[PDB]
DNA sequence: GACTAGATCAGAAGCAGTAGAGCATGCATAGTTT
DNA sequence: AAACTATGCATGCTCTACTGCTTCTGATCTAGTCGACT
């Protein structure tokens, strides 16, 4: 997947999609354009490198940079931003539906055709490369062209030569007062039709309920951090890419501004000598320790040098059964290596046939390993890994080497010495009792950071002007009250059986 | 034409009917320095919405907030208008002890008058409160009219004066509501008057008015002697001539 | 040193525990000292920062004319300090709650997180706490299951959460905790299958060479006194090179 | 010839992640004074 | 014996360099159209 993401948002602007059905109900513009705020606020937050567009086809003002009629572009292809989320929720109330049609007008003629055409030129005019090209069509309605057949076929024509050129399009179709039938008009305009998606839908599209699920996290394409070089002998040599399948979040960094303008502002450093007031260079300078009253002094090149011991990558030492490889002898998160083959061919198939070998003698390969000149050199583990997929075909966890980092001597501290004090059976039995109450299953993704949350939610807050930043729920928290409400008199038992009476923990 | 001449002004507003560009715009031209960010130098923040930027700054007791109308005020006037409670949002502790001599804890003042906008401003400023009492609240009531002699009022003619009414069959007993005509609309209407009219016949009942059933009298004759006070059996028609009238008549004619 | 904590299963149960850093990457202390090529002083050096706006003129700003903000995507909003700072995540700190339990096949090393391993004890000459964390570890060992749990150091500290499970050993017992990642600390790669893949299919001398490989570099070697796997090349006990 | 187009390949900016340096600050524990 | 002070440590924050990967941009080669010439 290389290049960015278009999005083009299709909204139609007829009379029944601005009429709502039943009461405490809102009408389907209000919805798409709710829709859209949340797919605007999904990419701002984990990918703010894609380009989104809004375009209006049904209106009665024209703006296109064709001057096709009955068709507005409210905003061309660009990275998204608060000033176009504003922009949309200006329309999101009723004053809102009024200023809309004031300013744009509804209740007019259109082509499918032309909205189409309109589109591709949008597409057409980004400089930049686009991984890929998609475009959602809001509209409620499903035989537009129910009184014109000539403009059907400039439409399917136009879907074709879409569809040719690689532009994918969906129909989130909206809730009708008689009923949606895709199979009537649209089932040729759609690029992929789904089986299930033939009857008549009497309610919202699935796809709403997704599209509004608001997404907060950073999406980061795959990238090998370093395409390092293995090497079982001084000849024999394979490339291998490592990758970072676990990576700690961070917020953005700050950045400074001008109180005055609010403008960036450029920070730079110098240094001089305080007597002779000059620019000094890092070529012009000594490293100096002191230890007592002595002191030693040595280049940036020799302190560098200093820590060389080999050339970077990894060189292999043997191999260890993985029952010698302690679960608590943990120091850095754990790398993935996988063959690239972009570089020395060949290495694949020795890649594969080192992987099962080592499952099937369950040997993990221990190695040196120099991530990069001047670094001094640690000693890892590859375990091998098989690939895992779950039900339908779906991978969760690929195939490769688990690159563990064993720590040294010095990383090891030694605990204070302790007196054991065995546990009687009976208080044994009662905290298995509390554990088999307190049982729970655990996934990788079944917690949030609270403070990621908390900053994303007031960067939002102060962006769009709004009201208060809505408080974000904390799964990290043990909910106590229902904990305690489950253990039931577990617990005073344990703490007769354990703690004695005068104890006040 | 530099009232503002070197003053630092922030805007935060939002959602008003004059967006933050024609503000800016005018407080540039005006003389008067504008900055997006309030800092040290700042003395006043122009807020026409309370969004979390004013929160924030209102919580921050370091800065304070104005009302867009100050501004638009000074503007329509070409001068440099004093502050006053109604355009300020927040009040930072210095300007607090300065409006807190001057003028009253509310947005009403000590020194200069108040006209009826102004008296109706600072009644908006106070909200309503729940520490009184219905009995106590009427005895102030009272008590202040009298104090400044108010009793010259038309409403207030029947304020001390209360008036029983026989509505029931059985006296201290509110299971035994008369469906009366004329009854229930006079007493309606004198305690619209300012007359209190109480169901439970205690020793605080003065004036009691009876309809044509005369039945009752004889009840209310031998009643009136064990208490202290004896009150006065009056007709119907002494109210409605009062009403008519604008002011108190005399009782003896209708006792 | 030890950190001291209460052990929460519930609002009522708690055991005092103690924490230490069992694991920790060693880093050199001293730092080298930027002094003068000639004098070979560091009065004679001197480092300065300075801000300036995006102008030819280079305008100058005073330090105190410097705003906090972040960027929004094609904008920036200002965020200041005090702002954040009143607006930032709040919680109790030094708390250390059992969330909950879960099977120990559930937790995978690949996912461990953090730059530390934190061994818990019982609180020194603490009979009844020994005693309580003694029960646990032996129900969890029993049970095969490890504790979910909220770890934060103090209040500055953010919150984490993190794995413990029991290690018992003759010379004494106690719980090994390490971080776990959170939902936004999960990269989603997808890797081409190497087992169906044609293309690089091994045949059946490669795996034989691979396997008489394998053979000969093995580093552990079987006792058959014991019938115990002793290592030849222990790598763990190797002080770090680099200090030497 | 001349030019403008078109394509096409080599260098620079941005990003991500790591290490090394210096500090805020608060939570614990050892020592001194009343 | 209790209150105040001292050191000591840890962790999160900020900056500056360093390296490696990905994408955008500027310099360099040819088809077509018009024109010049013998």
């Amino acid at each position: 997947y290389s290049g960015r993401d278009s999005l083009i948002f299709l909204v139609d602007a007829s009379k029944a999609m601005f009429e709502s059905q039943s009461e405490d109900e809102l009408t389907p513009f209000d919805m798409s354009i709710q829709c859209i705020q949340s797919v605007y606020i999904s990419k701002i937050i984990s990918s703010d490198r894609d380009l989104l567009a809004v375009v209006f086809y049904g209106t009665e003002k024209d703006k296109n940079s064709v001057n096709f009629k009955n068709i507005y572009v409210l905003q061309e292809l660009d990275n998204p931003g608060a000033k176009r989320i504003l922009e949309l929720d200006q329309f999101k109330g009723q004053q809102g539906q009024k200023r809309f049609q004031d300013m744009m007008g509804h209740g007019s003629d259109y082509s499918l055709s032309e909205v189409l055409w309109v589109c591709a030129n949008l597409f057409s005019d980004v400089q930049f490369k686009m991984s890929h090209k998609r475009i959602m069509l809001f509209t409620n309605e499903d035989n537009p062209h129910g009184n014109d057949s000539a403009k059907a076929s400039r439409a399917r024509t136009k879907a074709g030569d879409l569809r040719d050129t690689g532009i994918f399009l969906d129909l989130m179709h909206l809730k009708k007062p008689g009923g949606f039938d895709i199979s009537l008009f649209y089932r040729d305009i759609i690029s992929i039709a789904e089986d299930e998606d033939l009857r008549v839908h009497f309610e919202e599209s699935s796809k709403l309920e997704d599209l509004l699920r608001k997404v907060r996290a950073k999406e980061t394409r795959k990238r090998a951090l370093s395409r390092l070089k293995l090497k079982l002998n001084k000849d024999i040599v394979i490339s291998v890419g490592i990758y970072n399948l676990v990576q700690k979040a961070l917020k953005p960094p700050p950045i400074k501004l001008y109180r005055e303008t609010n403008e960036p502002v450029k920070t730079k450093t110098r240094t001089f000598n305080t007597s002779t007031g000059g620019l000094l260079l890092p070529s012009d300078t000594k490293r100096s320790q002191i230890y007592g009253s002595r002191q030693i002094i040595l280049e940036k090149e020799e302190t560098e040098e200093l820590k060389r011991f080999d050339d970077p990558g990894l060189m292999l030492m043997g191999f260890k059964p993985l029952v010698l490889l302690k679960k608590h002898h943990y120091l850095r998160p754990s790398l993935f290596v996988y063959p690239e083959e972009s570089l020395v061919i060949g290495s694949s198939t020795l890649f594969s046939a080192l992987l099962i070998k080592c499952l099937e003698k369950e040997v993990a390969a221990l190695c040196r390993y120099t991530p990069r000149r001047n670094i001094p050199p640690y000693f890892v583990a590859l375990v091998p890994q098989e690939e895992e997929l779950d039900d339908q075909k779906i991978q969760v966890t690929p195939p490769g080497f688990q690159l563990v980092f064993l720590p040294f001597a010095d990383d090891k501290r030694k605990m204070p010495f302790t007196e054991k004090i065995m546990a009687t059976p009976e208080q044994v039995g009662k905290m298995k009792a509390i554990v088999e109450k307190l049982r729970f299953t655990y996934r990788s993704d079944s917690f949030e950071n609270p403070v990621l949350q908390q900053h994303f939610r007031n960067l939002e807050a102060l962006a769009l002007d709004l009201m208060e930043p809505e408080q974000a729920v904390d799964l990290t928290l043990p909910k106590v009250e229902a904990m305690n409400k489950r253990l039931g008199s577990l617990v005073d038992e344990f703490k007769e059986l354990v703690y004695p009476p005068d104890y006040n923990p | 034409s530099n009232i503002f001449e070197d003053v630092e002004f922030c805007v935060m507003s939002g959602t008003d009917s004059q967006p933050k560009p024609d503000l800016e715009n005018r407080i540039a031209e005006f003389g008067g320095y504008i900055v997006q960010n309030p800092g040290p130098d700042t003395y006043c923040v122009i807020a026409g919405s309370e969004n979390i930027r004013v929160k924030n700054i209102i919580l921050s007791n370091k800065h304070d907030v104005v009302k867009p109308a100050w501004l638009l005020e000074c503007f329509k006037t070409k001068s440099f208008v004093p502050w006053q409670p109604r355009f300020m949002i927040h009040m930072c502790p210095s300007t607090k002890e300065h409006f807190a001599r001057e003028y009253d804890c509310y947005g009403d003042s000590y020194f200069i008058d108040t006209d009826l906008n102004q008296l109706k401003e600072v009644f908006s400023g106070i909200k309503n409160s729940n520490e009184q009492t219905p009995e106590e609240m009427a005895s102030l009531i009272a008590d202040l009219e009298y104090r400044y002699s108010w009793d010259c009022s038309p409403l207030s003619m029947f304020r001390r004066h209360t008036v029983y009414l026989d509505s029931y069959a059985v006296i201290n007993d509110l299971s035994t509501k008369n469906e009366g005509t004329r009854l229930a609309i006079k007493a309606l209407e004198l305690r619209f008057h300012g007359a209190k009219v109480v169901s439970c016949l205690a020793e605080g009942v003065s004036h009691v008015i009876i309809g044509e059933d005369h039945s009752r009298v004889a009840d209310f004759k031998a009643f009136r002697r064990t208490f202290k006070r004896k009150f006065k059996i009056l007709k119907e028609s002494w109210v409605t001539d009062s009403i008519d009238k604008c002011e108190l008549q005399e009782e003896n004619q209708y006792l | 040193i030890h950190w001291p904590c209460r052990l929460t299963i519930g609002s009522n149960l708690s055991i005092r525990i103690a924490a230490y850093k069992s694991i920790l990457q060693e880093r050199v202390k001293k730092t080298w000292t930027v002094v003068d090529a000639k004098t070979l002083k560091k009065e004679d050096i001197q480092k300065e920062t300075v801000y300036c706006l995006n102008d030819d003129d280079e305008t100058e700003v005073l330090k105190e004319d410097i705003i906090q903000g972040f960027r929004y995507g094609s904008d920036i909003v200002p965020f200041s300090k005090v702002d954040e700072e009143q607006m930032k995540y709040k919680s109790e700190g030094k708390c250390f709650s059992v969330l909950g339990f879960c099977k120990s096949s559930q937790v995978q090393r690949r996912f461990f997180m953090g730059n530390q391993v934190l061994k818990v004890f019982a609180a020194r000459d603490d009979e009844a706490a020994a005693v309580a964390l003694s029960s646990l570890i032996h129900a969890l060992d029993d049970l095969d299951m490890v504790a979910i749990v909220r770890y934060a150091y103090d209040k500055r500290a953010n919150p984490q959460v993190g794995v413990a499970f029991p290690h018992i050993k003759h010379n004494y017992e106690c719980l090994v905790y390490v971080q776990l990642p959170f939902m936004e600390d999960l990269r989603q790669y997808m890797f081409s299958s190497l087992k169906n893949s044609k293309k690089y299919a091994p045949t059946e001398a490669q795996l034989n060479a691979v396997d008489a490989l394998i053979d000969s570099m093995s580093l552990a070697k079987k006792d058959e006194k014991t019938d115990t796997l002793e290592d030849l090349f222990p790598t763990t006990k190797i002080p770090n090179p680099r200090f030497q």
